[PDB]
């Protein structure tokens, strides 16, 4: 997706980045909503830290660098 | 301008104090705020004038000049700074004491202002001769103070002058004056932090050679000070310090204090040591050393305090502590003066804190040793000192907190002590507060049965404590009264106690506090909570005061201060076994509670919703319409996708209202229904809230109302679809299934859905998908075996151009089979073998049935399903193999005892495909939450991992994947098998030159590697091991392999960089020992160049790898003591761009 569209990332943003960000937002919102109901905030803090670390690992392993600043935001 | 400076300089010599003070203040405030264009001659005159004014005969002018000297040196040429420093230095040696003090203060101010290098060098050169052993004690003191301040302010510079500083400081340790010794000890401690690395060796050698001579406590104090200020550096000398100190433990002179302190400091700072029993015995024997007139008490204090470091710092020595005399002597030794008793009690508090959890467990030993502590506390409770009683109460509270129920047989002896402490007049407020807290903690953490005989002896003290002008004690008494009320009349257990004689008093002490009349807010809240608890528990015994006191609840509801407390009290009162008559109050309360929904308070919203729900549930025969629409007027705002919890509570309230009051169900046809429909299609809709809505729908369908029938609901639900997210389709299907379940006589609906699904003409993909989902959801509960044309149309829907319809048909094929397994399961089982062009969706449907069907109903067909899966294990298609393995793994969950041996026995002679399927199937059995199969998996994972770690390539890959999944999900299974598995992983983490097949075409090359996947899986396992399995592993055997993988394939390079970044924070010392061999590959990564004539993408692909290496080395540079620079200062034009991009 980076190679096509001739770095130019028009195809990458139009096809993959936006949808991936939308599903990430929906999944994280649902996870936070379902976790805050039963378990207390003390475990939610550790879960949030672990999720942030996992997302950083994913974005630095198999995602483009241009998504590093947006997703972490 | 120059004229202003000239006139200030002229007036500075007016011989009049007021003129001399105003001009100096003006000069200071002008220099403090951006002095403009000050010519060099002006600097000269200003410096000379200030230096002369420092010798003036009035203190005010000298002090103002001293303060002004600071902001002056901010902006002056360096030569004036040098001459000012020189003048201060020579004035410091003047005979006049005022000049010495003024110069010292000025030099201290200059040093504090300075953040520059030559000034400090000159000052140090002067002070080195100043501190030398001369006949002026005051000059030595001032020079020592100045050098100590300079070292504290900055120590990075003066690297070459440190040996001279040490050489001048060392002889001062034997000076007759003790103040000189203390000051030079402080100076040496400050100097140690700055240093270079060699100087500590000479300092330690000098201390060691001085100690083995005519000794003095000054050397021991200096050793303790430098060890406190620098712990890690002096660790290597622990073997050469302890025996010499121990040799001095037998001196009759009372110098054991210093030894005890340096031991305490060492244990606080330096944890690695193996001489604990000897020092523990020394401390124990020194603790009982007694033989105001005799000075033998600070030794006991130090000995008792030293045990605190041992107890708190060490956690793995708890059984050793409990079994030895560590707590036994402390419990026995509780009769001493106030300070020693207090510090011993603090040590025992630390011991109890360490006992708190993160054959003979520490809790069991503490329980066994409880009686001695109880006897000691009972004996110590008769003292007249409030501090001892406070310490005893803290001990009791901590002992109850660490383990509940410990004080079960000790209540009859502990209660008299608490009663005496509460009834004593000399007791302070703090003692009463902590005694009440301890009593509350004991009552809350023990059975009510043991407290019954003492109930007569516990009520008058608490009642007296209620009537106290101090509000804190009153609040504590109310808190204790709540637990007393709970204990005397429990509702979850049968009790024969008669609490009637204690009723009125408990009311009398409370109702007066209920009428606040400008009292503390916390007192109001506690009184309201206690009054509500009294209503909930002892309402029957109350007479005619209930209607009068019920209005106070409304009054406390009116104001904002106690809204939440009153709401909680009313909710507790409503939900009680005793049906309290709240009807007279409910009529006024309901509108007030409903009005609270408008304001944006989440906690208040939830509280008032729960209160309304419980009130309408308990009381349904006293409701009027007006309160109903008053409550429902604010519901539509509360139903939104933004807040799922509030929507769920509103749905539950609506369901309860429909259940109890179905008459007023015609007012929800407006905005409420629209909001509910909008929430139905919300993608975030999930969880029990969804279920709640389903329940609500069912209830409504049970009631029956105009424009709210089954057909109207179906039309409203399926309007937009028949005329976008998949979760909306699933929610609509579930709602349709629930509505169908509400009315069993709905046969035509299924046939209509069948006609809609089978009619190809004028049918969109969305309509077919919705119909398939609805049919699958409906058939999940009710039987559809008597209806024909199902299997034919479902199998026809498999051949569709859209994958959504294919997935929906595959899911819905086995959904009806859940209701009727015997008719449908053999059909799909036979269709799997009969038709090979659709067996993928058939296997998916079979997996769905296995996941969904009941275990007791699926037991008879387990053998057939297992036989079919084993026959289909060897297939040409990979996806079919994965589906079969997943089905086997899910089937393994049920009846594991019978079938786990069967999968166990296939490892002996199974084929490569069979072994791979077996390893893959067990992967799906591991779950994050605990499962009943956990011990079996723990006991049989050993051969799945160890014995089958290198039969072949694909088997190795699947075994590594299973190990990674197990480590990520349940590390406990592989916690004890790391030792026998890690060498195999390290073997897997090596490059092999037999699976690299190079394909060459002209001047171009294309390397193809087969075992990249195995290495990547091994590296992923290694990365996952850091999360929870990092403590029990050899760090070097991980770091050398990390270095080896640093030069691996491009994909693994980023993972290795991430591992290096993670290890930068975790265990910095191990990285420090390997910082020289962890950068050379990282330096090659930032230097490598690619051959020309390559594609443009090949040019940019190193442009992220080099950036990642730059980030990794930048993270590695964050180690506090990573000062070593392996030719790092090589920044040409191209490389230097990367720093700022990384930052």
């Amino acid at each position: 997706y980076v190679e096509l569209g001739l770095p130019t990332l028009t195809v990458y943003k139009e096809s993959f980045e936006s949808q991936f960000l939308a599903d990430t937002e929906r999944f994280y919102t649902r996870e936070s909503t379902e976790f805050l109901q039963q378990n207390p905030v003390t475990e939610y803090m550790k879960k949030a830290e672990a999720r942030l670390l996992e997302e950083q690992r994913r974005v630095q392993v198999y995602l483009h660098e241009s998504t590093q600043d947006e997703l972490a935001r | 301008a120059s004229y202003h400076i000239s006139n200030l300089l002229e007036k500075m010599t007016s011989s009049d104090k007021d003129f001399r003070f105003m001009a100096t203040n003006d000069l200071m405030t002008e220099l403090q705020k951006d002095s403009i264009k000050l010519d060099d001659d002006s600097e000269r005159k200003v410096v000379k004038m200030i230096l002369k004014l420092l010798e003036d005969k009035n203190g005010e002018v000298q002090n103002l000049a001293v303060k002004c000297l600071g902001p002056l040196v901010s902006k002056v040429k360096e030569y004036q700074v040098e001459t000012i420093v020189d003048t201060l230095c020579t004035n410091m040696l003047s005979d006049k004491e005022q000049l010495r003090d003024i110069s010292s203060i000025g030099l201290k101010t200059v040093i504090g202002e300075l953040p520059a290098a030559n000034v400090c060098k000159k000052i140090t050169g002067r002070l080195t001769s100043a501190i030398a052993k001369q006949e002026d004690v005051s000059v030595q003191l001032e020079a020592l103070d100045i050098m100590a301040d300079m070292l504290s302010r900055q120590g990075g510079l003066l690297v070459n002058f440190h040996p001279s500083i040490l050489t001048c400081l060392l002889p001062q340790l034997t000076s007759p004056r003790l103040a000189v010794r203390k000051r030079t000890i402080i100076a040496l401690g400050h100097l140690v932090m700055s240093c270079f690395v060699d100087l500590i060796e000479h300092l330690l050698s000098e201390l060691s050679k001085n100690d083995s001579m005519s000794t003095t406590r000054t050397y021991i104090q200096c050793i303790a000070a430098i060890s406190r200020q620098a712990g890690h550096r002096i660790g290597e000398y622990l073997e050469k310090i302890i025996p010499l100190v121990v040799k001095f433990c037998n001196v009759d002179d009372d110098e054991l204090r210093e030894y005890c302190i340096q031991a305490f400091e060492s244990f606080v700072r330096r944890c690695p040591k193996e001489v604990y029993p000897h020092v523990s015995t020394i401390i124990n024997i020194c603790l009982k050393y007694l033989t105001d007139d005799d000075m033998s008490w600070k030794v006991r204090r130090a000995a008792a305090k030293c045990l605190d470091a041992v107890v708190s710092t060490r956690h793995e020595m708890l059984p050793e502590f409990y079994k030895t005399v560590s707590p036994a002597l402390i419990s026995r030794f509780k009769e001493r003066e106030e300070n020693v008793k207090a510090d011993v009690f603090h040590a025992y508090l630390s011991l109890l804190k360490q006992t708190r959890p993160v054959g003979e467990t520490p809790l069991t030993m503490l329980q066994s040793q409880v009686p001695n502590i109880v006897k000691a506390l009972h004996k110590q409770m008769k003292e007249k000192s409030v501090k001892t009683r406070q310490c005893c109460f803290n001990m009791l509270t901590e002992l109850v907190n660490v383990l509940p129920g410990a004080l079960t047989q000790h209540i009859p002896v502990l209660v008299p002590g608490i009663i005496f402490s509460l009834n004593d007049k000399s007791s302070s407020s703090n003692l009463k507060i902590d005694a009440l807290s301890c009593l509350y903690v004991i009552l809350c953490n023990h059975s009510p049965q043991v407290f019954h005989p003492h109930v007569q002896a516990l009520v008058p003290p608490v009642v007296a404590c209620v009537g106290d002008p101090f509000y804190k004690i009153t609040s504590e008494a109310l808190l204790v009264t709540q637990q007393l009320v709970k204990v005397i009349r429990p509702l979850d257990q049968p009790s024969s106690f008669d609490a009637t004689p204690y009723i009125k008093d408990l009311f009398t002490c409370t109702i007066k506090r209920l009428k606040a009349a400008d009292i503390d807010q916390e007192v109001k809240e506690r009184a309201i909570s206690c009054m509500g608890q009294i209503i909930c528990n002892l309402g029957d015994n109350l007479g005619s005061d209930l209607p009068n006191t019920l209005q106070i609840f409304l009054e406390r509801l009116k104001n904002e201060i106690t809204r939440l407390t009153t709401v909680k009290a009313l909710t507790l009162i409503a939900g009680s076994p005793l049906k309290i008559d709240l009807r007279p109050v409910l009529g006024e309360g309901v509108p007030i509670l409903a009005s609270f929904l408008r304001k944006n308070q989440r906690a208040l919203k939830l509280g008032t919703l729960s209160a309304l729900d419980i009130l309408i549930k308990n009381y349904s025969d006293s409701l009027t319409a007006a309160m109903i629409d008053a409550v429902l007027d604010e519901l539509p705002p509360l139903i939104s996708e933004s807040d799922m919890h509030v929507s769920q509570m509103a749905i539950s309230f609506l369901t309860t209202l429909a259940k109890v009051y179905p008459s007023s169900l015609s007012k929800i046809s407006g905005s409420i229904l629209n909001e509910l429909i909008g929430l139905v299609r919300s993608p975030l809709l999930q969880g029990g809230a969804l279920s709640a809505m389903l329940d609500f729908f069912q209830a409504l369908v049970v009631t029956g109302t105009n424009n709210l029938g089954y057909m109207d609901l179906l039309r409203m639900l399926t309007g937009p679809v028949y005329s976008t997210h998949k979760q909306s389709y699933y929610s609509i299907a579930k709602c349709v299934a629930a509505l169908t379940r509400a009315c069993p006589k709905e046969g035509p609906a299924v046939v209509g859905q069948f006609i809609q699904d089978v009619k190809n003409s004028r049918s969109t993909d969305s309509i077919r998908l919705l119909a398939l989902l609805s049919l699958g959801e409906v058939g999940h509960h009710i039987d559809l075996s008597g209806q024909l044309e199902l299997k034919s149309v479902i199998l026809e829907a498999f051949s569709s151009p859209s994958e959504e319809v294919k997935s929906a048909a595959s899911y819905a094929l086995g959904s009806i089979s859940v209701g009727n397994l015997p008719e449908y399961l053999p059909f799909v089982l036979q269709e799997i073998t009969s038709q090979p062009k659709r067996q993928y969706l058939l296997l998916h449907s079979l997996k769905e049935i296995i996941s969904s069907a009941s275990v007791v109903g699926l037991k008879p067909y387990v053998e057939n399903i297992w036989a079919l899966l084993l026959k289909h294990c060897e297939c040409a298609e990979e996806g079919t193999r994965n589906v079969v393995a997943e089905c086997l793994g899910k089937l393994t969950l049920i009846d594991p005892e019978t079938l786990l041996p069967r999968l166990k026995g296939y490892l002996i002679s199974g084929s490569s495909y069979a072994r791979s399927s077996v390893v893959t199937a067990v992967k799906f059995t591991i779950s994050d939450h605990p499962q009943p199969i956990d011990p079996l998996l723990k006991n049989c994972i050993g051969d799945f991992l160890k014995t089958l770690e290198d039969p072949d390539l694909n088997v190795r890959r699947v075994a590594l994947v299973t190990f990674n999944s197990a480590a990520h999900n349940k590390p406990s299974l592989i916690r004890d098998l790391l030792d026998t598995v890690l060498p195999h992983l390290y073997n897997e983490t090596k490059v092999r030159k037999e699976l690299i097949r190079e394909v060459e075409m002209g001047p171009f090359k294309h390397t193809v590697d087969d075992g990249l996947d195995i290495r990547k899986a091994a590296f992923e396992c290694m990365y996952t091991l850091l999360d929870s399995c990092l403590d029990r592993l050899d760090i070097f055997e991980f770091l050398n392999h990390v270095e080896d993988g640093l030069k691996d394939h491009y994909d693994i390079k980023m993972l290795t960089f991430l591992m290096l970044v993670r290890l930068s924070t975790l265990c910095p010392s191990a990285v420090l020992q390997r910082l020289d061999r962890l950068v050379e590959p990282l330096r090659a990564t930032c230097t490598t160049k690619v051959k020309a004539n390559s594609v443009k993408q090949e040019f940019e692909k190193q442009d992220e790898l080099k950036r990642s290496a730059m980030r990794a080395v930048a993270a590695l540079l964050t180690i506090p003591e990573a000062e070593k620079s392996p030719l790092m200062s090589e920044f040409q034009s191209q490389i230097s761009s990367n720093p700022e991009l990384a930052a």
